């Protein structure tokens, strides 16, 4: 930059790797600096001395340079590959010449004859004889794209067949590293064919996100959210390489649950960082709490470009529905951001079309009596929407949120509210809708009215009843079946059973005690108040009863415990029907 | 509910309690909210504590419960909590509960004029642990043992 | 290589610092809260020296400029005496407040990094991908200009792609010619090898149809699950290869029972 | 009913392993040969049709299927319930 005539020695600025197999040797060469008779005696001769440093000690007011090789140990690691390096080196201030050694105690240096190089440096390997695997074509280009890819000269690999008796191949450092540029000047082109190149991904980004951070941290990064889930995104057999480390642009680290948490695991990206406390091996980082600080300034910049996609209609509609699973896992796992993730969610309504709704488009809508957030669970829309829970709720017009995938009993446990107003499950003991005294009226004649027969359901179905009451939730149904007001709700139930490695030792204690409601203004409901009015002990109100139990219990979405009793009940009652004369 | 436990077994919960609380001390935290209402039990009796829970004045100290200096917050402020917890575990009955005035318990607790009722504790109490409760609840701060002496206590106690 | 700077971090929310009786969420609350108040607490006691120190500065000055007025002029005989005395008892309280600022910033210095002492934002930028939208296009002309664009450019690449006929070399081209995973490339396989059958050329009909039945195979699953063929992987390969493997047996009687 | 309850559910996959339904008839059945008859005896039978249906419904259940909606099966249950009691 400084003396322009430094570069006549040879114009370029190249790295160029050659394999031998027909002598066994690896070449590295490059038209770098070089180095004097002094620096191939003090630089390759002393342990523990980087002539690096000293290059940089010497460079004054922040000169323009970011260099790696601070140790002074990474040249001896040659050797654990090969029996004998030789290094041929030319500066444009001395000879030519030949240092060698095979790691004994000692080593030679020697005034060369051979071609001449114009500048720079050629590092030969005598590799092993149970090391020839890094002659092969396969290895090399699988370590260089590995660890090296974003170094930032050109790479160029060569091999004598093809057709072309000298392939040489740049192609192993083809990809610029794009978020070292002003994102200012990159174009979505730019960032497509990168995110291709960092993922092998055939298709582009739904959204990326280019940010950096200043201070003691420093650091650069990119994160992308895919357009498709992986088709394997969840396994638990799979080791992800979601996000990677680089430190001036070298891969220091990867299988990271410490740079971000599980329930992100979908963003794919880099984070580059100028100065970090590296390990000696340069594998890891020396004081892990600094993954943890990058993380917490990842996960915040992640939400905010899940909110502002979220102003986009049509791509938020496909991102949820790739990642729906993704954000109600972080509801339920983290305790800090709930409150933002929750503001992410959508669900169908009873209200809506087709369409979903945020909970602070249920919560506009709200009437100004309604105090609390109604929905109900099950295993489809189509269950959930003609339940007889929701018959008295939707009659009077309430919103009610449908949740109806297994992830949903989850997340619920745990998002108690929404904007004050509390979550309340149409399937629970002890709803209720805003009150009108006509109604409370009607409902103390009521309880007055039937109160003996619910003291007769309650002595036939003793054993698996807590207690027998007049609904105030049913229209066009005789009954249904609702749990106590802690423990499992009859969907989470469900799910429990089905969990393949999970111990059952413990369902005594958690499933719920069932209620059962009756609809007082209904039919057969009056009319078995009056049969069991008529006699108290007749045997036809216990079959009744018992049967219409069964059938509830079956619709309430609780399985029945022996199916083939209530199965034959229905083939003897199709035989009544079917015109069977012999009764047998 | 009014469930009860074996006494072994309610050692166990005062233990993991303890145990939990010398961590927070270590730590530097002081508790300050500690009530029974806020200490929950999970399977194998495994004890949660948290801030995740008349009882706005019954298990703090007498200096707190009169707001006799600006938050006057440590340790034994914690311990004073802990011991009535002791007690009630070692009774099933709340401390002070042949009375319930809200002034009369800001007046004779603050200035000093009833202990809980030791006299209520199991028969089935370790001697150890009748003395534990009474220590815990000390009236002077400068006189109620922190959480690795109680700790200590409670396991030679047990064992 | 000195990293000492590096040596006192606080993370709140850190999930490797627990104990089995302590709720986790409560924990990160309590932690989280914590340094947010220290924060708080030292600033008032930095904040209150400042506001003491700058009261005595102002009142030394003063008073030495009331010193400089009365000890040349009448009085002076006392007034130097109580004004010099008024200038070193705030100059001895000045060297006190300093004492305890500097105390102050050797404390600072002695605490911990956190979140938001150790950085602060610089770029931010966020793009969401609007461009891509639906296109149809006349699929007579997309074969024509496909066999142009590709398959004149890689029949002689035949030779390139699976010769073994149980497990194949080039099986990554799920990603070096992804673009290439095709019906066209199977209707490929059976408008060129017409020259084959013609020919009764069997070892090249043979370890192409282990090439034809991997494309049937890889497009007939991308059908039959209602995915992208390039969506397929290797270890598809690799669950084919499981139990009984391939019916490619058959197949060896498709090269003339095709004529 | 396993794979339709885990949490992680990978939805999109799914519909590609539901199997396909085979109904047995027990040709010793009363019910059955009934049916055989009124199936010979007048094919534009509506109470065939209904029989059909609550078999089968009934059969999901003994055979450890769900419901698709599980209101419709009761309904049809709350009528037999209905017609027994003379209520209508
Ligand atoms: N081709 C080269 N041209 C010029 N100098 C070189 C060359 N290769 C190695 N060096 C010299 O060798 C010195 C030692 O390098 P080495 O890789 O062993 O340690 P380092 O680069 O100083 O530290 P690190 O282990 O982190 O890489 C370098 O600092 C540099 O002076
Ligand atoms: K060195
Ligand atoms: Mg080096």
């Amino acid at each position: 930059l400084t003396d322009p005539s430094k570069l006549d020695s040879g114009k370029e600025l190249k790295i160029d790797i050659i394999p031998n197999p027909q002598e066994r040797t690896l070449t590295l060469v490059d038209t770098g600096i070089g180095m004097t008779k002094a620096d191939l005696i003090n630089n390759l001769g002393t342990i523990a001395k980087s002539g690096t440093k000293a290059f940089m000690e010497a460079l004054q007011a922040g000169a323009d340079i970011s260099m790696i090789g601070q140790f002074g140990v990474g040249f001896y690691s040659a050797y654990l590959v090969a029996e004998k390096v030789v290094v041929i080196t030319k500066h444009n201030d001395d000879e030519q010449y030949a240092w060698e050694s095979s790691a004994g105690g000692s080593f030679t240096v020697r005034a060369d004859h051979g071609e001449p190089i114009g500048r720079g440096t050629k590092v030969i390997l005598h590799l092993k004889e149970d090391q020839t695997e890094y002659l092969e074509e396969r290895r090399v280009k699988e370590v260089v794209k590995k660890h090296s890819q974003f170094i930032g000269y050109p790479i160029t690999l060569y091999l004598e067949k093809e057709k072309e008796k000298y392939i040489d191949q740049e192609e192993l450092n083809k990809t610029k590293p794009i978020w070292t540029r002003n994102p200012d000047d990159i174009t979505q082109e730019e960032y497509g064919e990168f995110y291709k190149s960092l993922t092998n991904d055939w298709e582009d980004h739904l959204a990326v996100k280019h940010f950096s951070v200043e201070g003691q941290l420093e650091f650069r990064a990119l994160l992308f959210i895919p357009r498709r889930a992986p088709f394997d995104l969840f396994e638990n057999k799979k080791k992800k390489n979601n996000i990677k480390l680089y430190v001036r642009r070298v891969f220091i680290m990867d299988s990271c649950d410490e740079l971000i948490p599980e329930y992100l695991n979908f963003i794919r990206g880099v984070v580059d960082s100028e100065d970090l406390p590296l390990n000696i091996s340069r594998e890891m980082l020396q004081q892990s709490k600094i993954l943890k600080v990058i993380r917490k300034n990842i996960v915040k910049k992640c939400l905010e470009l899940f909110s502002e996609l979220a102003e986009d209609k049509e791509n938020y509609k496909k991102f949820y529905e790739a990642f729906s699973k993704n954000l109600k896992l972080g509801i339920h796992e983290d305790s800090t951001n709930r409150r933002r993730l929750s503001e992410l969610l959508r669900y169908h309504t009873s209200q809506s079309g087709d369409e979903m709704t945020s909970l602070s488009e249920y919560v506009s809508r709200m009437k100004e009596t309604q105090k609390s957030i109604y929905y109900i669970t099950g295993e489809s829309k189509e269950q959930v929407a003609n339940s007889a829970f929701v018959e008295r709720v939707r009659k009077r017009g309430f919103e009610v949120v449908y949740m109806t995938e297994p992830i949903d009993e989850y997340c619920v446990q745990q998002l108690k509210e929404f904007d004050g107003k509390s979550l309340v499950s149409v399937t629970k003991e002890g709803l209720e809708l805003p009150e009108d005294e006509e109604e409370k009226k009607k409902m103390e004649e009521s309880k007055a009215k039937f109160e003996n027969l619910c003291k007769l359901m309650k002595e036939i179905l003793d054993k698996k009843v807590e207690k027998v009451t007049i609904s105030n939730r049913l229209v066009s149904s005789p009954c249904c079946i609702v749990t106590s007001t802690y423990g499992w709700t009859a969907n989470m139930e469900r799910i429990m059973k089905a969990q393949a490695l999970r111990d059952n030792s413990t369902m005594g204690y958690m499933m719920a005690k069932k209620h059962l409601e009756i609809n007082p203004d209904h039919p057969i409901v009056e009319t078995l108040r009056q049969k069991a009015e008529a006699d108290k002990n007749d045997k036809a109100v216990k079959d009744l009863v018992v049967l219409l139990f069964e059938t509830a219990l079956l619709s309430s979405g609780f399985s029945l415990e022996d199916p083939q009793t209530h199965s034959n009940r229905i083939y003897r009652m199709i035989k009544l029907g079917l015109g069977i004369d012999e009764d047998e | 509910q009014e469930t009860k436990f074996q006494m072994f077994q309610l050692i166990d919960i005062a233990r993991q309690t303890a145990q939990g609380m010398d961590y927070l001390h270590a730590k530097n935290i002081i508790h300050r909210d500690m009530k029974s209402n806020n200490i929950f039990l999970h399977e194998g009796l495994t004890v949660k504590i948290g801030d995740f829970g008349t009882g706005s004045v019954l298990w703090m100290a007498p200096e707190v419960i009169r707001m006799q200096d600006n938050n006057p917050f440590s340790f034994q402020s914690d311990v004073y909590s802990y011991g009535i917890v002791l007690y009630e575990l070692m009774t099933g009955e709340l401390p002070y509960s042949h009375i319930n005035n809200r002034d009369q318990i800001i007046f004779m607790v603050g200035r000093g004029y009833a202990s809980p009722d030791l006299s209520k504790l199991y028969k089935n109490c370790p001697k150890a642990m009748k003395r534990l409760v009474a220590d815990c609840v000390k009236k002077v701060k400068e006189e109620r043992p922190l959480f690795p002496q109680i700790l200590s206590s409670i396991e030679l106690l047990q064992h | 290589v000195d990293y000492s700077v590096w040596d006192h971090i606080e993370v709140s929310d850190d999930e490797d610092e627990t104990h089995p009786n302590i709720d986790t969420a409560s924990l990160f609350r309590w932690r989280h809260q914590a340094r947010v108040e220290r924060m708080e607490q030292f600033q008032k006691e930095k904040e209150e020296l400042d506001r003491g120190c700058r009261e005595c500065k102002r009142k030394v000055a003063e008073c030495q400029r009331k010193l400089k007025e009365l000890e040349v002029a009448e009085g002076g005989k006392a007034e130097l005496e109580r004004l010099q005395a008024e200038a070193q008892q705030l100059r001895k309280e000045e060297r006190s407040w300093e004492q305890k600022l500097e105390e102050m910033r050797k404390k600072e210095k002695s605490m911990p990094w956190n979140v938001d002492t150790l950085s602060k934002d610089g770029f931010s930028k966020s793009m969401v991908n609007t461009k891509p939208e639906k296109t149809e296009e006349d699929s007579e002309e997309v074969r024509e200009q496909k066999h142009k664009t590709f398959v004149e450019k890689y029949e002689k690449q035949i030779k390139h792609f699976g010769m073994l006929r149980r497990w194949d070399d080039s099986q990554k081209y799920l990603s070096d010619n992804v673009h290439l995973v095709c019906e066209e490339t199977a209707n490929y396989l059976v408008i060129w090898c017409i020259d084959l059958e013609v020919e009764e050329k069997c070892a090249l009909m043979e370890q192409v149809a282990h090439q034809t039945i991997v494309m049937q195979f890889i497009l007939e699953l991308a059908k039959s699950l209602k995915v992208d063929p390039r969506a397929c992987f290797r270890q598809f390969f690799t669950k084919i290869k499981t139990a009984d493997r391939q019916y490619m047996e058959g197949f060896n009687d498709e090269l003339e029972a095709f004529k």
